[PDB]
RNA sequence: AAAAUGG
RNA sequence: GCUAGUAGGUGGGGUAACGGCUCACCUAGGCGACGAUCCCUAGCUGGUCUGAGAGGAUGACCAGCCACACUGGAACUGAGACACGGUCCAGACUCCUACGGGAGGCAGCAGUGGGGAAUAUUGCACAAUGGGCGCAAGCCUGAUGCAGCCAUGCCGCGUGUAUGAAGAAGCCCUUCGGGUUGUAAAGUACUUUCAGCGGGGAGGAAGGGAGUAAAGUUAAUACCUUUGCUCAUUGACGUUACCCGCAGAAGAAGCACCGGCUAACUCCGUGCCAGCAGCCGCGGUAAUACGGAGGGUGCAAGCGUUAAUCGGAAUUACUGGGCGUAAAGCGCACGCAGGCGGUUUGUUAAGUCAGAUGUGAAAUCCCCGGGCUCAACCUGGGAACUGCAUCUGAUACUGGCAAGCUUGAGUCUCGUAGAGGGGGGUAGAAUUCCAGGUGUAGCGGUGAAAUGCGUAGAGAUCUGGAGGAAUACCGGUGGCGAAGGCGGCCCCCUGGACGAAGACUGACGCUCAGGUGCGAAAGCGUGGGGAGCAAACAGGAUUAGAUACCCUGGUAGUCCACGCCGUAAACGAUGUCGACUUGGAGGUUGUGCGCGUGGCUUCCGGAGCUAACGCGUUAAGUCGACCGCCUGGGGAGUACGGCCGCA
RNA sequence: GUACACACCGCCCGUCACACCAUGGGAGUGGGUUGCAAAAGAAGUAGGUAGCUUAACCUUCGGGAGGGCGCUUACCACUUUGUGAUUCAUGACUGGGGUGAAGUCGUAACAAGGUAACCGUAGGGGAACCUGCGGUUGGAUCA
């Protein structure tokens, strides 16, 4: 059954991007939300929009540079069956800084580079480069 | 036989006792030769054994290695064939066999004439002859 | 394989055994030779390569390669042998150490002596 | 219809 | 599976102290698939080696901890021992004896024998550091400081340095022109580390012992104590380091390797011989692969070999691998434990994260330095010790608790299709047999025959009857089922799927070791049945033979009931569940209004993936959850043991 | 189509004969370790006390208290017996496996391999195999 939903996202844009689709819709969720917010400040994605209230979808505008999708990578990093969490010292580096690197830390969802700024560890969500 | 080891040893010891106790065996025999400067001093190395190096032993007259040769001369055949179907296996020799000189030992003369043997298969041919009379031929 | 199969089973190394089980971890052994004979090389080897059984000190009684041209070992002789298999002869994971204990050195020879323990001409 | 083999 | 002081309680006793520690009594507990019990192996650690790391391997020396001291056992004394150089008892060994009885314990140092591939001198000194005793002096110290042996390792240095064409001889090779050794050597001019000889010379030495002085103390300028002061005095190493002087290149290079891997090539000898070899291989008369020589390559007081560990090996893959066909998806399903889990709010702060505090011996490693002429070596400080505990915080995510929601999951209302299952009944065709009629010489079979059958009337044809088994056509890349499977028609009982439109419940889910159920054919048990077919068997052919293939016969079995077996290329050689990602042409079955919209299914194909073949929205694409399984070919899915079975 | 590549005069299977090696079974035989049920009881320590004996204290001067010795009980080492388990060694003979060498007998597979092959199961046969039943395609053919 559905168990993973981050993973999901992750594969729908994946998937998207490989299919040249402009947008990505989605069942909607705060972290996903979250994610979307990280995601278009470090400019991988256009733009996020949530709709509707009993069942709300998250849709995701993909950008696609010269022809190319920006997101030439997106893995999940902790999931279910293993989860991983670092130290603020041992915060992952994606492609060495030119990538970035999701973590919920305990003032919320951010960037690599943000929680090693805030002196902060936590989850690692997912590598986007 | 486990004192056969024991008896190597022994045998080993006694002739760094008695320089003049020589151990060997005959490779022909088969069989260990004790030799001595008589037949008071074996005995004692006998009973040493048995004792000191608690190695029960019989001694015993060392064994002939004997020889054969052909008393008379005969001309022969021998022929093998084995063709069944496919790749057989043919071969007949007719060898004239003469009692050589003694000490001279084997004279092989290759006398094949026309070619009926090709030369190929002639050193074979002595070889095996060779190896057979190295084998008993009488007992 | 799963990490929380890996939890219930580890991932599970091999043993490897050694191709020279009579030296048991020992750099040479002495022995004593129990027959000094020749024998045939396998196919494609056509040759009389001399061998001798030998009774290990641990009691072990294996066959050991006597290197070099010629050699004075007979039944009853005492050698030190070392690891090392021939290829071409079956059963033979053994070497003589020539120049040690009743083994002599190869004569006549001027290259590679140490190896046939010969001493400086 | 039968129709093996070939260090 | 394990456990009767066993698990706990109570009281008593016992210990320095808590305690089944012990005893009595009471209760029936305790432990274990988070591995008990048992078996095998083993001193543990800081560390060491290898590795980019994560790991792997290891625990010699040094330091901490533990255990043991001829073997088995016990206590005594003492602050401390159930006591290496104490006691008692027993045992095995060795020794003494007057035969009655005694004595002893190198796993302290050295040393001996034995074992082994292999591991050192029966040295010197307590000069120093530390320890026991003593007021102190001092005494004791195989601790310790040092010396001996050993290339065992590591580190530093030397064995000369410039010049030198004569491009000498001499060697090897050569196309006989020459080339190479080779500036190499001679020859010439220098230097002398080190070794050797000679002569100087630190430092490790602190203190202690004499006095002498002041102060303190005291009745006392006593004695004692303290701190100064003064005078002789203490070095095993030791012929110390080091320095200096003298003679003279004198006294000082070897080991392995040159077919590829792998840096280094020719000649000669030998001729699948002798031999070589890590692997691939090499040697049978033009061997860069054997052996020798010349020449070279690499290392150097070492060089090789062997053993051994890690690496390379992503070849157990945590980091970091696979399972359509290479090894690998359980035959299928249900399901417990376990793992994992939609969305929203609040709450808690377990995980997690941050900071702080304590701890994480020293050494080692690392960094910055200092000291030995340098280095090895020694040393100061720092770093690190990634861990653990505690306190104070953060709260996103994960977890717990509480309330929710509907989207997953489920229920109900209605209809549809289906060889889904179980039971009972029935129909038509055909085969066989039995009885009778007609009829007459063949029939049957094969590649060709023959066996066989037939004048005791076959075969053929017609009529009546009996019995068993299977259901032509429909019929289909059709349908149904978890899989195995399921096919005339009818009834009875019963399971699932799908569609339409609503309502209801509210995460009620997914996967699943062990467990349990189902599971073709053959086979097995008992009782039935038996038409046709047919293992076995028989005969006839075929053939060199023919234990076959072919022919004529034919039993078990095939069928039914009940029970057992539990396996198949049980296959899509493709585990299950969920989401996502271009198309086209069909089949089958609902449903809405020619155009839509569901379920299932067949072919083809795009991206992507794949070793390739191929797969391709029914993935072998892209991801997530859980399970099963693989780690060269044989040996072998075999042996042994266990479990199951009537076999 | 193919398991062939000095290329079908290819490749290749099993029994049998001989030699060698490892290993399974085997009347058993000899060791190690160990479970259970008992027996045993040196010394020591603790408890009790037939008897014997006694520096320190008390005393009515007799003795008393207390102690020691001996004895006795409990615990317990050596040792002993019976019966199991496990492990190792060895054993007449025997099963299969592997490696030999131009042996013997066939030709089962690879082409439609000359009866397509293979899987499970059953029966038969010197051997490779053959035959039945069901299953699979990892078979050729189609003019
Ligand atoms: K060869
Ligand atoms: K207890
Ligand atoms: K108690
Ligand atoms: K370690
Ligand atoms: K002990
Ligand atoms: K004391
Ligand atoms: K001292
Ligand atoms: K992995
Ligand atoms: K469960
Ligand atoms: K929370
Ligand atoms: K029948
Ligand atoms: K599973
Ligand atoms: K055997
Ligand atoms: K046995
Ligand atoms: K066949
Ligand atoms: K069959
Ligand atoms: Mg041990
Ligand atoms: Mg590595
Ligand atoms: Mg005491
Ligand atoms: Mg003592
Ligand atoms: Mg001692
Ligand atoms: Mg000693
Ligand atoms: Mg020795
Ligand atoms: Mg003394
Ligand atoms: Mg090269
Ligand atoms: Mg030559
Ligand atoms: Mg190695
Ligand atoms: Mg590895
Ligand atoms: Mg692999
Ligand atoms: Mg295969
Ligand atoms: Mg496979
Ligand atoms: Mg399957
Ligand atoms: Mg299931
Ligand atoms: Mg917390
Ligand atoms: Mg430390
Ligand atoms: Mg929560
Ligand atoms: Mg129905
Ligand atoms: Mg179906
Ligand atoms: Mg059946
Ligand atoms: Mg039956
Ligand atoms: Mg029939
Ligand atoms: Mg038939
Ligand atoms: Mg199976
Ligand atoms: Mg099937
Ligand atoms: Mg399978
Ligand atoms: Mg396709
Ligand atoms: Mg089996
Ligand atoms: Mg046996
Ligand atoms: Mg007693
Ligand atoms: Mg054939
Ligand atoms: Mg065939
Ligand atoms: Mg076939
Ligand atoms: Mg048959």
């Amino acid at each position: 059954s559905m168990q993973d939903p981050i993973a999901d996202m992750l594969t729908r844009i994946r998937n998207g991007q490989a299919a040249n689709k402009a947008a990505v819709t989605m069942p909607s969720s705060k972290l996903k939300v979250a994610i979307a917010n990280v995601l278009k400040e470090e400019g991988f994605i256009e733009d996020f929009k949530v709709e509707g209230d009993t069942k709300p979808e998250l849709e995701l505008t993909l950008k696609y540079f010269q022809g190319k999708a920006v997101v030439e990578s997106i893995q999940r990093v902790s999931r279910p069956g293993l989860r991983i969490y670092k130290r603020k010292d041992e915060l992952p580096k994606v492609m060495a800084g030119l990538g970035i690197a999701v973590v919920s830390t305990s003032k919320g969802v951010m960037t690599d580079r943000a929680a090693r700024q805030a002196g902060l560890g936590g989850e690692i969500i997912c590598y986007v480069a | 036989k486990a004192d056969q080891d024991k008896m190597t040893q022994a045998l080993v010891k006694l002739q760094e006792e008695d320089p003049t106790f020589h151990a060997h065996t005959d490779e022909e025999t088969g069989q260990v030769i004790i030799g001595g400067m008589g037949e008071l001093h074996l005995d004692i190395l006998v009973d040493r054994m048995k004792k000191e190096f608690n190695v029960e032993c019989n001694v015993g007259a060392p064994m002939v290695s004997y020889r054969e040769t052909f008393k008379s001369s005969a001309q022969v055949q021998g022929k093998f064939s084995r063709q069944s179907g496919g790749r057989g296996q043919y071969g007949d020799v007719h060898i004239e066999f003469t009692p050589n000189e003694t000490g001279a030992g084997f004279e092989f003369e290759n006398a094949i004439v026309g070619g009926v043997v090709p030369r190929e298969y002639i050193p074979s041919v002595e070889a095996g002859l060779k190896d057979a009379m190295e084998n008993g031929v009488l007992a | 394989a799963t990490v929380n199969q890996l939890v219930r089973k580890p991932r599970a190394r091999k043993v490897a055994k050694s191709n020279v089980p009579a030296l048991e971890a020992c750099p040479q052994k002495r022995g004593v030779c129990t027959r000094v004979y020749t024998t045939t090389p396998k196919k494609p080897n056509s040759a009389l390569r001399k061998v001798c059984r030998v009774r290990l000190t641990n009691g072990f009684e294996v066959t050991s390669y006597i290197g070099g041209e010629g050699h004075n070992l007979q039944e009853h002789s005492v050698i030190l042998i070392r690891g090392g298999r021939v290829k071409d002869l079956p059963g033979v994971r053994y070497h003589t150490v020539r120049g040690a204990l009743d083994c002599s050195g190869v004569k006549d020879r001027k290259q590679a002596r140490s190896k046939y323990g010969v001493k400086r001409p």
